[PDB]
């Protein structure tokens, strides 16, 4: 089961999916949400030849993209055009319904050539890629993203500390 | 096509109050209706509002926690509870209807006469009747002091003076009790030979007192 | 003397209800798609910022196992699934009177 | 949210006078808006829906142009009737009214400067009140001060204006100043300056304690 | 605002006609005349009260359609399930409460 | 949130959110359903001249799509092929999975040259453009739509 | 009224949807899962001549696909490469997220020459083909396949 954290008073914790607690309430579906938090906010240094290592090509592995309604400001965001040396582009075009990130501070421009071993471009880490409300596990072709993580969480009605 | 709000009322510190809106000579349902209020020397403030057929309600960031809206279309009368008031709520509200679209906008061609609410919460409180003795044409007033709450009215012998006659409007106070002054300017020669008696009439604190001004050294 | 964590959050979301307004929902003459959103802030606090970093970097793992699984290539049903668990689990079952898993008191 | 400003607050005008009031949105709401108009004591009244068209009742003379950002409320020719104070509503956004626009009619007069001590049963109670009286002026505009001892005196004092009478025209003006009995009777003199636009000289009418 | 009393909806239903042998997919039907038709009549609140109620409910759908990035959303009749489950039996269901729905 | 009518007896009445009736009764999902409603039975007038001043084009709007099981006969359609003075298409084609509407007696076609200020049209009165059960805010190139809103209400079919 | 089988004492036992049981016991959305099961299972010929006769074309029917978590490990697996005289394209290429089988011991390919009179090609029978993790009506061009049909269990 995903993890799904709770809210408590002036205190948080997660709940286990085996655990039947009945004070927790949930009036209704507007009091879940998803949030997206950005790893470059924590605990890293944000530089461009570090990003470069940090992604990797891969191929035989489909991509998967899991929307999150809630997002943080990126200081520093990332738009990739690179190319192979015969000129071919090594990243998909974006599909429909996607987005660049709504809030970069300041966006970096990648323009190289590489070997692009791979149809698609995953992150080592494991990081999701950040869009307009979608996040990707591949990289998409001229459009501006940030690396990210997401969570779900229960947001209390009595007090209202998100939204 | 006319709209009727309640008369008076007066409440105290996060008290709950009501406000019945009437409505009748047209179709209720049809239109939304929304709540706007006037404080006293200030711009009109949107309330509430909620959709014609009602399963809509829209509430203000400020009004979204302590106000409740709520409408029957058989009564054709809006109802907003008012929960958690506070002195910054006190205002004149108003209930209105749609002037063009049809339970899509927010336009208002008619509105009502409005709905005075006051949360300055103060215990009712006789005015004492200050004269301010003329000097050397002169003049002459009275001053009311520590009121509670509105209306005082003032006349001059029971209205035999209608004419130079200045009511100014209330002030409030830092302590939450009203003052009024009343002045009135008459010839001199006439000073010494006429008796000039101003009257309060306060119904809430049931204080009608008629104070003479008299000019002494 | 553990700075690695940002206390302050400025979070960059959607509006549901925030808007009660009803002359501009239509999209033409809607805002733009990158004027839609809201901003927030959320300062002053230690504890809920951090664990909301811990939370996800740890719910990824999880959620990568999901998407693999999964053959859909955008999934929006993963938040409104774990309602469905929600549910099932207290009512789910025969609900006894003053027991455990069943939550009645009378 | 979104909250429109209003150039005019009060603007002098006479009969037959073309009067043009400037309500400008910081957003762009495109064309939707609307003008009110609030008499003393009256609820508001519907003058104008979408800067377009007008609601039926109210008189052409009435007339309103702009798009986007841009508002304008025209009036060709003023009427008695007219006098109200005039809001701007745009639907776009969160319901937000104007600062509001009220109209008058601006001849000059002088002020006539009026003060009287505290009361000699209100000294009793133990609190003292100076009244400062102006009478008769238009135009509106005046500024009131008070000096205690040649000291102003400042946050201590209390002002309300009337409304415009009917037949003379003119307004009125009461400041009061209230001090406990003992600060009453630590200062001697008590002074109130007045300024206004008939008087070239500010007059300043003074009263000694006890006198 | 001009109703007509009379509602001719055309709409498919999967639990009211089983036919049988028509979900073959080489002899099924075609793309027009899957549809089938129903005539409400003699009523004059029902039929009027829905057309006010849909010209209503695109307000909050514009909303709800601007907040989702998904291009076509089918989940909006599977939240409302959700969420008329949620109202009463989410919490802790007390007997004889305002919002537990339990009856001895 | 989402406004949802129900009916008890051959009536509608609205139950607001915040309220909790448990003498309503959710028996399955088969009790929902979407039901759109065309603007012909509103009564604004169905001529070309005045449906294509209430369309204009817009951009910086992405397109939505919302399903709706039961739909209303249309009296009139509109199909659409505009092209500007350059041949370039004003309209997007038509998706995968999207058709006409499928009952129309009157398909208006209407052919002619105009500038496009947008990438896709949208109502200005905010009314969606119906399809074979999907609901879009956005014209499509050659495809018979009707003006129409779509409704959600609750449905007490067996006790 | 989709049909949804439980299994409580290792027994088929049969829910109408009238009925109401409450013995039966829901703790979690993985205990649903949907299974589906080949063709090869039900002794229909498993060579390439019957499995051909089966399918045939038709249009005016749109195309519907619909997911199954659980499959089984096939014998046969058919992929279609066929064109028209005129080498046009009789069926359409396969959609972006749908992949071959997973499990064929064998793949059989057929490349020939067809009428192709219609859109899409469908299976008379009515049975569904299978995809990965997607059961689709109609046939994709070089795409693995195998006939089966889908269930909808409850696991206790
Ligand atoms: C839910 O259902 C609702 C009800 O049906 C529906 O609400 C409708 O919304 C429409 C929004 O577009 C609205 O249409 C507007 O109508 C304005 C009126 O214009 C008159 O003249 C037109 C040209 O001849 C006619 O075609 C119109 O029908 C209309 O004619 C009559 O007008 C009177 C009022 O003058 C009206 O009486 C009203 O009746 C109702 C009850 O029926 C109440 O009793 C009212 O109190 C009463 O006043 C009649 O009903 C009406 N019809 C008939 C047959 O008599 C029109 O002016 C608007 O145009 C402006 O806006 C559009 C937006 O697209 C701009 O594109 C356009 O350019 C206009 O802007 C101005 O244009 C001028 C051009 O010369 C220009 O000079 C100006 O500068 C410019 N203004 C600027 C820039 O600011 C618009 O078409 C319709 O009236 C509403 N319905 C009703 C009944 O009022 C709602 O949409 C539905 N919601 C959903 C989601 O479906
Ligand atoms: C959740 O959040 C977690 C925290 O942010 C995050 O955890 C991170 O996981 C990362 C996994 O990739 C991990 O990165 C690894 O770090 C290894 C350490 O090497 C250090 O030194 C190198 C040489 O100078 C530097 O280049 C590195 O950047 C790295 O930098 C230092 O790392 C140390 C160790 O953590 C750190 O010290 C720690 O500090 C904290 C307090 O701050 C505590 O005190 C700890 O006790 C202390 O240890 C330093 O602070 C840090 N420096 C600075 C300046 O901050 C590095 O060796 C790894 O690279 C190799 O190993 C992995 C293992 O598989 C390979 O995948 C990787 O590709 C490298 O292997 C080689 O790669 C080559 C290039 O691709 C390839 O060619 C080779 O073939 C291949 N080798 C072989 C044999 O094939 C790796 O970079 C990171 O440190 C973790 N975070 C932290 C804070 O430590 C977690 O991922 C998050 N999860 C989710 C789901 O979001
Ligand atoms: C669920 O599980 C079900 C059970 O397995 C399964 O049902 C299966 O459905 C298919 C549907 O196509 C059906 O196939 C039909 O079979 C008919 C039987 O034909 C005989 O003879 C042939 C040839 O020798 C044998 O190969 C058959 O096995 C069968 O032999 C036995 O026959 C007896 C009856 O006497 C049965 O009881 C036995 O079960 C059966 N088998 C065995 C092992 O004993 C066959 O006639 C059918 O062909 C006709 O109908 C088609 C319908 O589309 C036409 O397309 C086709 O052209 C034929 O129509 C006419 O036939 C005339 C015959 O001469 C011709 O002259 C005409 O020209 C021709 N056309 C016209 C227009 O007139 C058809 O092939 C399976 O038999 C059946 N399974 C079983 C076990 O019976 C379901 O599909 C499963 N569903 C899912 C979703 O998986
Ligand atoms: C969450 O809690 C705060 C504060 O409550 C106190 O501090 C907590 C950490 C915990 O120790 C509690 O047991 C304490 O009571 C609430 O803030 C107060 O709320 C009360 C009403 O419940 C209100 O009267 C006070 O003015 C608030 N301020 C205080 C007491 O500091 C807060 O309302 C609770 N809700 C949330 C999630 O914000
Ligand atoms: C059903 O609706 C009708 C409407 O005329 C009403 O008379 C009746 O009381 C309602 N209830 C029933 C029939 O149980
Ligand atoms: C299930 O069936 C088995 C068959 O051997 C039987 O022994 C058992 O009692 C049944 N019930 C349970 C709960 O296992």
């Amino acid at each position: 089961s995903i993890p799904l954290g709770v809210i408590h008073n002036s205190t948080l914790q997660v709940s286990d999916v085996d655990k039947l607690v009945c004070r927790d309430k949930l009036s209704s579906t507007n009091q879940l949400r998803s949030v997206g938090l950005n790893l470059e906010g924590n605990g890293v240094a944000t530089d461009v030849p570090s990003a470069t290592k940090r992604w990797g090509f891969r191929s035989g592995v489909p991509p998967k993209v899991v929307n999150y309604e809630a997002g943080e400001w990126a200081e520093n965001c990332y738009n990739l055009e690179i190319k192979k040396p015969d000129g071919s582009e090594c990243l998909p075009a974006a599909p429909d319904g996607i987005r660049g990130f709504p809030r970069c501070r300041y966006v970096h421009k990648v323009s190289g050539t590489g070997p692009c071993a791979g149809d698609f471009a995953f992150h080592k880490e494991g990081a999701f890629f950040l869009y307009d409300r979608l996040a990707s596990t591949v990289i998409y072709r001229g459009t501006t993203f940030a690396e990210g993580v997401v969570a779900f969480l229960i947001l209390p009605q009595a007090k209202k500390d998100f939204f | 096509v006319q709209l009727v709000q309640s008369g008076v009322t007066l409440v105290q510190p996060g008290g709950s109050l009501r406000v019945s809106c009437a409505a009748s000579g047209f179709t209720f349902s049809s239109y939304a209706m929304s709540w706007v209020r006037q404080a006293p020397g200030k711009g009109l403030e949107w309330v509430s509002a909620i959709s014609g057929l009602g399963g809509s309600t829209y509430y203000a960031d400020s009004v979204k926690g302590r106000f409740t809206i709520s409408r029957d279309n058989s009564k054709n009368t809006l109802y907003l509870q008012m929960n958690s008031l506070r002195a910054e709520d006190t205002a004149v509200y108003y209930c209105a209807k749609d002037h063009r679209v049809w339970a899509a906008g927010y336009h208002f061609d008619y509105w009502g006469q409005g709905a005075l609410v006051t949360v300055s919460s103060a215990s009712t409180k006789g005015p004492s009747v200050f004269p301010l003795a003329p000097s050397s044409t002169a003049a002459l007033g009275c001053l009311v002091k520590d009121y509670f709450p509105e209306p005082v009215t003032v006349s001059w012998n029971s209205g035999a003076l209608t004419s130079g006659v200045h009511t100014f409007p209330a002030v409030l106070q830092s302590s939450g009790l009203y003052s009024l002054s009343s002045v009135v300017t008459v010839p001199s020669s006439s000073l010494g030979t006429q008796t000039y008696i101003c009257n309060v009439n306060h119904k809430p604190s049931n204080t009608k007192v008629d104070k003479k001004v008299e000019p002494k050294s | 003397a553990q700075p690695k964590c940002n206390p302050n959050l400025h979070y960059w979301t959607t509006q549901d209800e925030g808007a009660a307004i009803g002359l501009a929902w239509i999209p033409y003459f809607g805002p733009a798609a990158e004027g839609i959103y809201i901003e927030g802030l959320m300062h002053n606090q230690d504890g809920l910022i951090c664990g909301l970093r811990q939370l996800a970097n740890e719910t990824t793992q999880a959620l990568q196992l999901f998407l693999r699984a999964t053959t859909e290539l955008r999934t929006f049903s993963i938040l409104n699934r774990k309602a469905i668990d929600f549910l099932l689990q207290r009512w789910g079952g025969t609900c006894h009177i003053l027991g455990p898993d069943c939550c009645i008191e009378p | 949210d979104i909250v429109l400003t209003q150039s005019p607050s009060t603007l002098s005008a006479s009969v037959g006078d073309r009067v043009t009031i400037t309500c400008r949105a910081s957003q762009s709401i495109s064309s939707w808006l609307a003008w009110y108009q609030q008499k003393p004591g009256e609820a508001p009244k519907l003058l104008i829906s979408d800067a377009s068209s007008l609601e039926s009742g109210v008189p052409s003379r009435f007339s309103g142009s702009g798009s986007g950002t841009e508002f304008t409320l025209t009036i060709s020719s003023l009427q008695p009737d007219d006098f109200a104070t005039y809001y701007c509503q745009q639907y776009y956004s969160s319901p937000t009214f104007g600062g509001g626009t009220k109209v008058e009619i601006k001849t000059v007069a002088a002020p006539s400067v009026f003060i009287f001590p505290p009361s000699d049963e209100q000294l009793k109670s133990g609190t003292a009140s100076v009244v400062c009286l102006l009478n008769n002026f238009y135009p509106r505009e005046a500024k009131v001060q008070w000096k205690v001892d040649n000291a102003l005196q400042s946050g201590n004092s209390q002002e309300s204006v009337t409304e415009q009478d009917s037949k003379d025209s003119t307004y009125s003006l009461s400041s009061t100043l209230t001090l406990s009995k003992a600060d009453y009777e630590k200062h001697k003199v008590y002074a109130c300056e007045v300024t206004h636009q008939g008087l070239s000289s500010p007059v300043t009418k003074s009263f000694n304690r006890g006198e």
